[PDB]
């Protein structure tokens, strides 16, 4: 829906805890 | 440049984004602009009409 959107990763501060 | 030419040096910004700051400044979340942008633009063009 968004005009002119772009692609990048969004970091998740929970992920390294679950990973660890 | 939106409001910024008042304050100083007239920082350029894409118009679609400064309108979404206008929306954000009246408590309507800025995604409402970017989702409905065609409708809002068509409404503005009709109102100038
Ligand atoms: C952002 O990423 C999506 C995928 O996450 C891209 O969508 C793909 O675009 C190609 C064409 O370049 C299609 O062949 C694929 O089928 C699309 N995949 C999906 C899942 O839709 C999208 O093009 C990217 N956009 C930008 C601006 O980089
Ligand atoms: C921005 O302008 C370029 C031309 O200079 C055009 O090709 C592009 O699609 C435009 N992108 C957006 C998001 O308006």
């Amino acid at each position: 829906v968004v005009i002119g959107i772009v692609n990048n990763t969004v970091y998740d501060p929970l992920q390294p805890e679950l990973d660890s | 440049s939106g409001w910024t030419f008042g304050a100083g040096a007239a920082l350029q910004i894409p118009f679609a984004m400064q309108m979404a700051y206008r929306f954000n400044g009246i408590g309507v979340t800025q995604n409402v602009l970017y989702e409905n942008q065609k409708l809002i633009a068509n409404q503005f063009n009709s109102a100038i009409g």
